[PDB]
């Protein structure tokens, strides 16, 4: 179809995109999210073209499900499965108690599954941040908003330099590398892992240079020993201050040895050495992973 | 390194092999088109090469557009005066999918010499999207070639550029190349380029990756070899002109081998 079968319930989100409504299918009862994409003077937005084509291909439990596309003269609606909350709002609601470890561990494990699936299907997400990670009442977490995504080739070519919300953006993007790859999404998930534990952004910069300096103050200023080729990168400056690398147990103090090990591998400077989503799934941190429902009402 | 995605390369190749079959145009569609011919399609694709040149588009973008066109023409009868509109809309969509900085819609109106209005281009964009059901992430010859290139010992720019050249020539002629999958055309192009430049053949490591051997590639290779030998005489010449450029190492000036000795 569709359209005449949907009863709009309320507004639940906004972007640019973009507005998102909660709606219900009057015939089946299914609750959905309607992402409305306004059309025209360059026709259908490339962000919508990429999101739809890619999401149509990607069917996975930890990837938001695109159910239908309602494509008409002036309007484009993407019909998605509805999820009750985003991870950012959940982190905010979890002040005072924090998020139980079993839930942080279940969520990270699921995020890695969803991401490994994207990467195995040649898709970079490129905007993994808590606001784009949706949770339901049964304990699932799913990657959403693929407007910023890209289908890549092997080996990668040069793609958009933007890219990724600043706080979650990898050092290879910040330093202007000709090429970036799957490692950029793993960097973002590393930031999100730390953020689930602390409930605050790991690297909250306000400009690209401040973002870089905040990373350097935490992980040490990278040299040729930690990251071969770093000094030759377009936006590397020999005048960068040379901060020592912190005791890694001081970065996220409540984290256990296995958690610290995984976090350190997701935040490796060198994109070649940074852990893949696929390899991370087998990390000892997940030896006792379960999938409990969220401890709070959504 | 990570730029070659070692942890996902094999998964991706396997997925592209599944998708190329799903994304394949119908081999016998031109016979079902009352008003258009293989020759008209050749003229169109040659024009798209020139357009890609004028706006310095990725070769990948060109390959995608041709995929969209052939799939659209597999189910939609189009009059000869409207074929270029289909082509322009396809190239617009390919650019939006693949390019960092796609040309503006007005730039696509302009390159049709004002045969069509902005309104027509935008309405065709919508139609193409509907017919293709927004399924635009299609595997191309180039997506296979770049993987195959990783098997060179060592990498040779003439081999890489020549293989791209041959893959591009195959876009022009629906007969015979509609019957071959992108992965197969890529394999024949890579072998033929490697042989032309270095004297070497389809390596055992690529038999391991693809399951293809010289025997299974023979039909396409025989076709591609003939196309290569006949390229200077083909009515359409934009690819040869394009591949004289230093960007592609002047590979169109290399001489094809007289025999393949298979
Ligand atoms: C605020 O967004 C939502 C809220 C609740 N359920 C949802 N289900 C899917 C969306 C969503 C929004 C934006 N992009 C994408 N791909 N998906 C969503
Ligand atoms: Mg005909």
């Amino acid at each position: 179809g569709s359209m005449e079968n949907f009863q709009k319930v309320e507004k639940i989100g906004e972007g640019t995109y973009g507005v998102v409504y909660k709606a219900r299918n009057k015939l089946t009862g299914e609750v959905v999210a309607l992402k409305k994409i306004r059309l025209d003077t360059e026709g259908v937005p490339s962000t919508a073209i990429r999101e739809i084509s890619l999401l149509k291909e990607l069917n996975h439990p930890n990837i938001v499900k695109l159910l239908d596309v309602i494509h008409t003269e002036n309007k484009l609606y993407l019909v998605f499965e509805f999820l009750h909350q985003d991870l950012k709002k959940f982190m905010d609601a979890s002040a005072l108690t924090g998020i139980p470890l079993p839930l942080i561990k279940s969520y990270l494990f699921q995020l890695l599954q969803g991401l490994a699936f994207c990467h195995s299907h040649r898709v970079l997400h490129r905007d993994l941040k808590p606001q784009n990670l949706l949770i339901n009442t049964e304990g699932a977490i799913k990657l959403a908003d693929f407007g910023l995504a890209r289908a890549f080739g092997v080996p990668v070519r040069t793609y958009t330099h933007e890219v990724v919300t600043l706080w979650y953006r990898a050092p290879e993007i910040l330093l202007g590398c000709k090429y970036y790859s799957t490692a950029v999404d793993i960097w973002s998930l590393g930031c999100i892992f730390a953020e689930m534990v602390t409930r605050r952004a790991l690297f909250p910069g306000d400009s690209e240079i401040d973002q870089l300096f905040r990373i350097f103050r935490t992980l040490g200023t990278p040299d040729e020993v930690v990251w071969p080729g770093v000094t030759s990168m377009p936006d590397y400056k020999p005048s960068f201050p040379k901060w020592a690398r912190q005791d890694f147990s001081k970065v996220v103090p409540p984290l256990d040895e296995d958690g610290r090990s995984l976090l350190s591998q997701m935040l490796h400077y060198d994109p070649n050495k940074r852990i893949s989503a696929k390899a991370a799934l087998a990390h000892p941190f997940f030896q006792d992973v379960t999938k409990p429902v969220p401890h709070l009402r959504l | 390194s990570v730029n070659e995605v070692p942890d996902y390369h094999e998964d991706i190749h396997t997925y592209l092999r599944e998708m190329e079959v799903k994304c394949k145009p119908k081999v016998g569609y031109m016979k079902k088109q009352p008003d258009i011919t293989n020759s008209m399609r050749a003229i169109l694709v040659d024009w798209l090469v020139e357009v890609g040149e004028e706006y310095k588009l990725q070769n990948e973008t060109l390959h995608l557009a041709v995929n969209y066109i052939d799939r659209f023409l597999s189910s939609m009868s189009v009059l000869r005066g409207k074929l270029q509109l289909v082509g322009t809309a396809a190239m617009l969509l390919a650019s939006k999918f693949e390019e960092i900085y796609p040309p503006e819609v007005a730039e696509f109106v302009y390159i049709t010499d004002d045969t069509y209005t902005k309104k027509q281009v935008l309405r065709m964009e919508h139609l193409v999207l509907k017919v293709l059901a927004f399924d635009l992430a299609a595997p191309t010859i180039n997506q296979f070639l770049t993987q195959y290139f990783l098997h060179q010992q060592p990498a040779n720019c003439k081999v890489e550029s020549l293989a791209m050249f041959l893959g591009e020539l195959s876009l022009i002629d629906a007969d015979p190349y509609l019957k071959y999958l992108p992965s197969v055309i890529a394999a024949a192009a890579f072998h033929l380029a490697l042989y032309t430049v270095t004297g070497q053949s389809w390596p055992e490591s690529l038999v391991q990756k693809t399951g293809y051997t010289l025997e299974t590639l023979k039909p396409c290779l025989l076709d591609l070899h003939q196309t290569y030998l006949r390229a200077p005489q083909h009515a359409q010449q934009s690819i040869r002109e394009k591949y004289k450029n230093s960007k592609y190492h002047g590979v169109s000036l290399l001489n094809p081998p007289e025999t393949l000795n298979v």
